[PDB]
């Protein structure tokens, strides 16, 4: 007769498929490998759609495939990893010199600006030239993360390691310290961080402090987990008594990330992620305002029309749980959570009015944190 | 920073990013009202009392327009989009620059549609929109 | 294409193919109103909310006529046809050429019949018709 | 993937492969209820307790229709097929696209038939169907 | 063949060959209801199930009349014929021409007799008739 | 330590570790009731009496939710886990911070499941849970 | 209503778009030289078709 | 015979396909790779002009 494939198409594969669950961001994987068919000087960066469709980068190379392996391995999955061509030369023609690495970093923006979290993986680890990345991601709307495979961060005294020579001075970088042969930045970042939707109520994952990756292994120790992550028991986190990083400890029968991805003494990853969502959302709403209107005039009515955007974004953010609840944290008395002040074009001279650059609008904040540590006393009287 | 007397020349209202322009005549052209009472006093048979406060922060706004105004066209397109089955937010915002009094709401919806009366003279077209979250702004200039 | 000021000389209404002619005096001679509210906001005991949109797109129109108008004769013949048992649609349509505002409905029915008052001066005759589907036209001239 | 507000324009119900169309007015047009209680607590004379859970996963659904709807014709043909002696399953399924809430059942049966009332205005026609296995779908969009 | 809207002017009911004429006011003037449920679901202690369908196809109809109607006289003569001892069928049939919905029964019997209330205003007279075989007609016009 | 007036903003309910969020409107959104009467008085034919007190300390709680709430998803997952055959406790707890009135139970079970009604407006989803041991907390702030 | 004309939404993005428009011409600037023709000017109407489905696909991943 | 008795004056009366419809009484043709030279229909791509000639043949797949 005829097959049923004449009117339908029903197949069957043996693989694992999870729901998509779009989220916020994308990460960057920079290395020196080039694939010659998709990055060969034509694409300093290249996008994708899924891991399975990877053919250009060999499914055995340690850099790209073994890192996208842990990038795409969360229970809900991110999409479109930003694949690498960036610093294809080895660090620098003079290796010890970081100027070539800095220029390489400064020449990979000029092709693409869609990445938010910067990860080096499976190579470039523990290089002295990496100081350029730490100095450069400062004053740059991104997040820099470096996962070592081995170092001496377990001495609460040494000063030569990554997390020692830069500790307490940088507020936008973090270290994923671990043992050998595991790609870690990709394990949680951009795989759990990415699929975080702040457009819903109560979607503030303020911690990122007890979260399970797809599949991985733990490190070992108890007094070595405080040299790393610099976390003291009940006091908090001390800069002199340790080096901040993330190690994925296990306590009960569960394994989970620990320290919540600090950057400096008491700065956590979700604060940066959420505030960057706020900024990127205000950008999108501003652009959507410039495309609907015929024009935005250079008057006071135009200033109020422009300032209408942060007012909506702040109400959106206070609902998610990022902005505080209108009460003084010290005494519990009433205090406004956020204010928005609009400037006047009136006394800004016409000498400056012809610029077509509007004056600045100023907004005020208050952050709402969360809990990392609990105490219970239990007096007994018989 | 002199306290400006009131004037409709200094009130700005923004609906889905665009300005609201052709308004009817009268002292009530844009009015916002809270959805419910703020609280309730309960007094017992003995003279004791208990107050209870609600968690509902919602409001409606009524906009009165002329039959020839671009905002009428914008609202009648939004009404047809809702009737088709497409249901999204469309923020509304308005403020007074003289006192900084007003409020914002990030997601509104059409609630009532006007009546098309022709007759001998031109008449009002009244729209109603509703939100589940309305936050008033504090008048910092009194 | 200058925006014409309003005038009843430029409004046209068509009932079952014929024009509507002898209208009473006033600002409300043909008025169309939607059948229900567009939607409803539901706020819970915790402060969360949910909107719900209706699928009902129906309307009535009220036509006020003089006791001497051919449209009164046409409507009183349609009423008797309905009373006999013959039930069909009879489209109604009206629009304004100055702004392209109006609407159409392909099947209407008589809903209310007027009162015959004689008295000392002549008075209104008000008819009401109803449809199950009314689609407003978009005013493309604002 | 914005959470759509509720609307009957985005609910779909499929009975034996065809859509359900002419529904009556009200907040309860398709309602599904489980057959029994999920469990039972048994407390003894001493204060100890024991819970027991049932293995029965069955439900009924009630569909309210207008006297002029093709689903009424489909259901009255299914009723006559059952009365003849032909007894098969006929799946029923319905879901909400805004939240992914609903359920499915692969084999239903007619349980109650409506009353044919004529009277002065048109009235409801209520059908009831029953299954031995009903599995709710998980609302993954909350 | 346009689908006629509902109207009691287009419903016809025939009792023993004659028409039914003087009906009371309301939305329920002739109502037919099936005698029993169509079937029953039986669920066991393990979760398995079994459906059972009945062979009983019987119905009652209730007719509400005014105290001045020839059908009241016809029914009160039929009641006295039954009380004398003469027991025969007397078919009843009614249908709607707009949708072809209705049913027939070739042998009916009086089941309940009305109450004769005099009072200050006139009131209903309700009759009930029963058959052992009622076959609904298929609405082929939906 | 001023006695706070009542407010649902200061009541917290915890189900299996997570908060209860999307509650319906009304004065009865979470209600707990004891399983039986506390005792019984027995009076004899002579006028003497005897009281008897029960050892059963059990309760049910009813939770009314909106069709769009994460707690509805959590409870429908717990229901399916019970239907699979996995039977464990899942504590429930709720308290009022203004008076310290409430109670706790370390092992609850699903007892009744809601009805999925679609209709024209959104409606309640009512869940019922049962425990064998419920201990009220003493309101130490009166 | 029959289902021939589309449902008022852009098929590409799902944004709002009118399904049909009707534009009426003016006799005003059509000359009286042409007015005596007793042939009315042309009315222009706009469309959008609503199609249906001929072929279906289902994937069915298995995980064991 | 089927096209004629299509009344578009009712709601949802769009038979947009005419693609799986049974006549009164008739007989089928034969083949599988010959039903794509005729009707020019490729499996999932659609219908290609170069790879066939459009026509209608009344196939049978199941018992229908």
């Amino acid at each position: 007769k005829l097959p049923y494939s004449r009117v339908t198409n029903v197949t069957l594969t043996r693989t694992d498929n999870f729901p998509t669950r779009r989220g916020f961001g994308t990460q960057l994987i920079l290395t020196h490998t080039a694939v010659s068919g998709q990055v060969d000087a034509t694409k300093r960066t290249k996008l994708y759609a899924s891991l399975a469709e990877v053919e250009a980068d060999y499914p055995a190379n340690t850099s790209v495939y073994k890192a996208a392996l842990s990038a795409f391995s969360q229970n809900p999955r991110p999409i479109r990893l930003k694949v690498g061509y960036a610093a294809t030369p080895t660090g620098g023609d003079d290796a010890a010199k970081k100027a070539d690495f800095i220029t390489s970093l400064g020449a990979i923006l000029n092709y693409d600006q869609a990445f938010y979290q910067i990860t080096l993986d499976a190579a470039l680890r523990d290089q002295p030239y990496l100081d350029g990345l730490v100095e450069w991601v400062e004053a740059q709307p991104k997040i820099a993360m470096i996962d070592s495979n081995a170092a001496g961060h377990e001495d609460p005294a040494n000063t030569t390691v990554i997390a020692a020579r830069h500790k307490g001075t940088v507020e936008r970088t973090a270290v994923f310290y671990h043992t050998d042969s595991t790609e870690y930045l990709a394990a949680s970042m951009a795989a759990y961080m990415s699929t975080r939707v702040f457009d819903d109520a109560n979607s503030a994952y303020t911690l990122k402090f007890k979260k399970a990756p797809g599949v991985r292994a733990i490190d070992k120790g108890s007094a070595v987990v405080t040299a790393i992550t610099g976390f003291v028991e009940q006091t908090g986190q001390s800069e002199s008594a340790g080096h901040c990083a993330n190690t994925l400890i296990d306590i009960g029968d569960q394994e989970f990330l620990v320290e919540g991805s600090t950057l400096t003494q008491n700065v956590f990853l979700d604060e940066i992620h959420a505030t960057d969502w706020i900024i990127a959302r205000t950008e999108e709403e501003m652009l959507s305002l410039f495309l609907n209107n015929d024009r935005v005039p250079f008057t006071d009515q135009g200033m109020q029309q422009l300032a209408s955007v942060p007012r909506a974004i702040m109400q959106l953010a206070a609902r998610a749980g990022i902005v505080a609840l209108d009460l003084n944290p010290l005494t519990g008395a009433y205090e406004p959570a956020y204010t928005i002040t609009v400037p006047s074009v009136f006394d800004i001279p016409e000498s400056q009015r012809k610029a077509r650059i509007a004056p600045a609008i100023q907004v005020r904040f208050r952050y709402a944190g969360a809990v990392h540590y609990s105490v219970i006393n239990y007096t007994m009287t018989f | 920073m002199a306290m400006k007397a009131y004037s409709m020349l200094n009130v700005t209202a923004t609906l889905d990013g665009r300005r609201v322009i052709g308004l009817m005549d009268g002292d009530d052209a844009i009015t916002t009202s809270p959805g419910v009472d703020v609280g309730t006093m309960l007094v017992g048979a003995d003279g004791s009392w208990l107050f209870s406060q609600t968690a509902d922060k919602s409001a409606t706004v009524v906009i009165k327009l002329k039959p020839n105004s671009p905002t009428h066209r914008q609202l009648t397109e939004k009404w047809m989009a809702q009737r088709a089955g497409r249901l999204v937010g469309f923020p509304f915002d308005f403020i007074d620059s003289a006192s900084n009094e007003g409020g914002t709401g990030a997601e509104f919806f059409i609630q009532k549609a006007p009546d098309d009366s022709k007759g001998n003279n031109a008449v009002v077209r009244e729209w109603t929109i509703v939100t589940g979250e309305w936050t008033p702004t504090i008048p910092t200039l009194l």
